[PDB]
């Protein structure tokens, strides 16, 4: 039951194992049965901030003349 | 962090190469070895500069400072972030010009009765609040600051075996610089001379922010002094640059020198 | 041969016939910021030749008493031609360098000068106050400044001088001139070359920086063994100093940059 | 007399004939210039050390 | 930095008129302006922090 | 996720352990995602010092005279 | 559609909302020198971005009583950034442009503005010794001149002016105003358009000459329509000057030029 991800390493050492191998992944196995005892996974997607930045019925482009 | 090349075994010579002679001038090293010019035998080498490498040469957790805390505004301190505050593990790290690293922080806390037959407390609890160059400082022992909703915080329980945390590489440069020949401000023409002026050799004003530690516990009339000893290691190292290492006492935070000018002893040109 | 050399860089042609080869330090040569080291957004200004050229800075004398030289980078050239003007103009600016330092005499002369070339080159000040000595005093231009002898800390409170104090021995910052070798560098050894020449790169933490408020490289020049000549305790002989920018690039065009001086 | 009012969002133009004088002035400083540092990206910054990348102003 | 710092200082930005406001009889003189500020999409940031936009007494 | 190296023995034990198997291997496994938590692994490399002890820019030989 | 527009060179970008499309002049857009078209044998620069950019020169006032304004270029640019700074460390100089004139009103102003692009535009002067304008007289700079309603001798025989006397209706050198349109131009009528915009490509005899010692181009803005408002016997509007040299390449690097003035 263990989740192996890869880190994204920053400050690298003088080492091939700071470029790949199992040396540059992390591993996860959950203990407990309820989900609110898991730690956050922290690999978090994003998304478009159109509903909030464009909030448009009819579509512009911002070359093209936004009253028309 | 390998291997040595093999000693070959080497006869006389008799010829026009001459590796003995060079001319230092084009500002290059000769690079001779024993059997350039001695007749060598055939030695199979088994060293290595496995210890010598970048990376061993800094693994070892170095005191950078001892902050203090009585907790009987003293119920509180603020330590400004530095490498500086001490001078071995800056002397290491002044070989090189510039360098990226991750860096470990363990905390060596201890803490005794300023008087021998007076006063009790119960064990103590430490808290060590990062305040990122922004963040609100600490006015009081216990004022809202405390919080730290954002702050990274690290409660420490004496006697606990010493706390420690790992930081990643945070510069806003793609690299550490050691020496920085230059300022923060350029004076321009025209204005008061107290107008544009800075240190030489700084950068920002608050670089890497600072550690506000305090005992968490109310305080008791006793009398106690706690002192926290900050080690930290440089993991995963890479360097630039190398200088020639600092040979004249340190002068502050600078490359400033007033003291020891006079390192090197006396000793006969032809003295063994 | 390893002697006989012709560097041309846009309008300017240097000729020697008494080298002892060249130096490129670290083994990188100068070159232009990558896509994937850019930082700025800005379309880049690169003048070119009109830059990418030999400037003379002044002459200096070298005498049997003489302690030692020092210039910074590209400070030393903010007033040379086009290269000044674009580096006033930006707020960003990136250069190598090919430093050619230039001194003849004759066989019956004496003498070694180390050239050296020093990233980060910080000096020592004159005051008990750290890091005291004014951007006016750090920043020299073409003139550069000059060695000394021994340290003498600067006393006048009312009106200190806040300069530096460079003690030669001590590298001008509290190291070993002896480890100086450290550094590229070429030894102009009267007895053997007429010059020195050193290709630099770009080095610095950044791909591109404040020109005006930071200085990459410096020159130092120390007589390694000093001046004599004949019987002549009266001896002078000029070092000039020749230094080529290359691969300029500028961002952040704005009004020009008027430094306080003096 | 704006400040902490409506009037501070206002930035008053007339029909004067031509002058080479600023009719407003800031500096790049989006956590720390007080005309930035409450508008919704001077909030957020103010919660990071460090930020980086282009802005864009509207009138 | 999130700070006022000359190190890491940004610049200054300012509005000029480059002909003048023109209006003809019968109408305002004067007129407002609104300033609005956004990030674009190369924006980040980074190093959580507290802020000192809010605080609490006692 | 385990990564699994060998050890450079050193003092070797009276056994065919001290020069074989598992008992000259040791065993890795990162528990946290940042690369920063990560332990050194040490299995650093070394490079030519060429770029300090000869930046020349015309490449000479030993035998060669430097001076030509 | 033909009235709005933007135009963006290096760090500067101009918008109008209210145009009558673009002229380009002869149909030719501005180019660098081809190898068939080469003279002198140097390496050329081209300051690229930090020259090739929009510069506002002085913002001039249109009034009932107006006759016109001139310029001449390279001229009214030669302070300007990095393009005057070009322009005097080289002996030789060559660049087209983008004039982009500003003016705008209300729906309630009359007024026509006819903006000519002239290719050696030669002045009238004001003495009986021909061709006696002086070279400071001839090059205002960013200032530029204006237009007169008549001829007006110079008779100081001890301090002759030595300037020019360009007659408006004469189109300041002895030719009908009315025939000027021969030349590339655009009319800012108040009622239609806020600006004209001429983009004008290299015109000479030669591929690349002096920008001190020739103008290629001339500018010349005519009220066809005097300004007239409401009732407002006073009524003023300014009428701004935004320029962006185009493909400039110098050659023959030296040590500035510094002109006399006055
Ligand atoms: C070139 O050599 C260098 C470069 C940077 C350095 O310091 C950078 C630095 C930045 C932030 C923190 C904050 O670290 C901490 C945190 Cl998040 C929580 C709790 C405690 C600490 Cl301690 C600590 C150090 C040092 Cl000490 C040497």
């Amino acid at each position: 039951g263990a989740q192996v991800s890869s880190q994204k390493v920053g400050a690298h050492e003088n080492s091939n194992r700071a470029y790949g191998g199992s040396t540059i992944n992390y591993t996860t196995i959950n203990y407990y049965r309820d989900s609110a005892s898991n730690a956050a996974s922290k690999q978090d997607f994003a998304q478009d901030p159109s509903k909030f930045t464009e909030p448009i019925k009819d579509v512009l482009i911002k070359t093209a003349p936004t009253l028309n | 962090a390998n291997n040595l090349p093999d000693t070959q075994s080497s006869g006389p010579a008799h010829s026009k190469e001459t590796p003995a002679l060079t001319a230092v001038e084009t500002g290059a090293t000769n690079p001779l070895v024993p059997s350039d010019t001695v007749q060598t035998r055939h030695v199979i080498q088994k060293r290595t500069r496995s210890e010598s490498t970048v990376e061993s040469f800094f693994a070892r957790g170095a005191c950078v400072a001892i902050i203090e805390v009585d907790n009987d505004s003293k119920l509180f301190s603020v330590w400004k972030i530095t490498y500086k505050d001490t001078v071995q593990l800056r002397r290491k790290l002044e070989f090189f010009t510039y360098s990226r690293f991750d860096m470990e922080f363990t905390f060596v806390v201890t803490s005794n009765y300023t008087d021998a037959n007076n006063g009790h407390a119960l064990n103590q609890v430490y808290q060590i609040m990062y305040i990122p160059p922004g963040a609100p400082i600490p006015g009081k022992w216990n004022d809202y600051t405390w919080q730290t909703s954002s702050n990274p915080s690290v409660f420490y329980t004496y006697g606990a075996p010493p706390a420690r945390i790992s930081v990643p590489y945070v510069g806003i440069a793609n690299a550490y610089s050691h020496f920085y020949d230059g300022f923060a401000k350029v004076p321009l023409a025209g204005q008061a001379s107290t107008e544009g002026d800075s240190l030489y050799g700084a950068a920002s004003l608050n670089d890497f922010g600072s550690l506000a530690v305090r005992v968490v516990n109310d305080h008791n009339p006793t009398k106690l002094t706690s002192k926290i000893r900050v080690y930290m290691k440089p993991k995963h190292v890479r360097v630039w640059c190398p200088r020639p290492p600092r040979a004249v006492p340190y002068y502050g935070p600078g490359v400033d020198y007033k003291d020891g000018l006079a390192p090197l002893p006396g000793k006969g040109l032809t003295t063994y | 041969s390893v002697r006989v050399m012709q560097l041309t860089l846009g309008n300017s042609t240097i000729t020697t016939q008494e080298a002892a080869n060249s130096v490129v330090a670290y083994g990188r040569w100068p070159e232009y910021i990558k896509d994937s080291e850019a930082n700025p957004v800005d379309q880049p200004t690169e003048p070119d030749v009109a830059a990418c050229r030999f400037y003379t800075l002044d002459t200096v004398t070298w005498r049997k008493e003489s302690r030692g030289w020092w210039w910074k980078l590209p400070d030393a050239l903010k007033d040379m031609g086009l290269f000044g003007q674009n580096m006033f103009y930006h707020y960003l600016g990136r250069a190598g360098y090919t430093v050619h330092v230039q001194c003849n005499a004759s066989k019956f002369h004496q003498g070694a000068l180390g050239v050296f070339a020093v990233p980060e080159m910080c000096l020592a000040g004159d005051s008990t106050t750290h890091m005291f000595t004014k951007y006016e005093n750090a920043n020299p231009g073409e003139k550069g400044g000059e060695f000394k002898g021994s340290f003498t800390l600067d006393t006048n409170a009312t009106n200190p001088a806040r300069n530096f104090c460079p003690v030669d021995y001590l590298f001008g910052s509290g190291v070993l001139a002896g480890n100086a070798f450290v550094y590229p560098h070429q030894i102009i050894n009267l007895r053997t070359n007429n010059c020195a020449t050193l290709v630099l790169p770009y080095v610095n933490s950044l791909s591109i920086d404040s020109m005006t408020k930071h200085n990459n490289w410096g020159i130092a020049i120390l007589p390694l063994a000093p001046l004599d000549f004949a019987t002549e305790s009266s001896t002078e002989i000029p070092i000039t100093l020749t230094i080529a920018p290359m691969c300029c690039e500028f961002n952040g065009l704005r009004n020009i940059t008027v430094p306080r001086t003096q | 007399q704006r400040k902490n009012t409506m009037d501070m969002y206002r930035v008053e133009l007339n029909d004067a004939a031509h002058s080479d004088t600023p009719i407003l002035c800031l500096s790049l400083s989006p956590a720390s210039d007080p005309r930035l540092a409450h508008t919704m990206l001077g909030e957020i910054l103010n919660y990071y050390t460090h930020w980086a990348g282009s802005l864009k102003f509207t009138f | 930095q999130t700070i006022n710092d000359s190190f890491t200082e940004g610049g200054y930005i300012s509005m000029f008129y480059q002909t003048r406001v023109v209006v003809p009889l019968s109408t305002p003189r004067k007129m407002d302006i609104l300033g609005f500020v956004s990030a674009c999409n190369d924006f980040s940031v980074r190093l959580l922090r507290d802020t000192t936009h809010i605080s609490q007494e006692a």
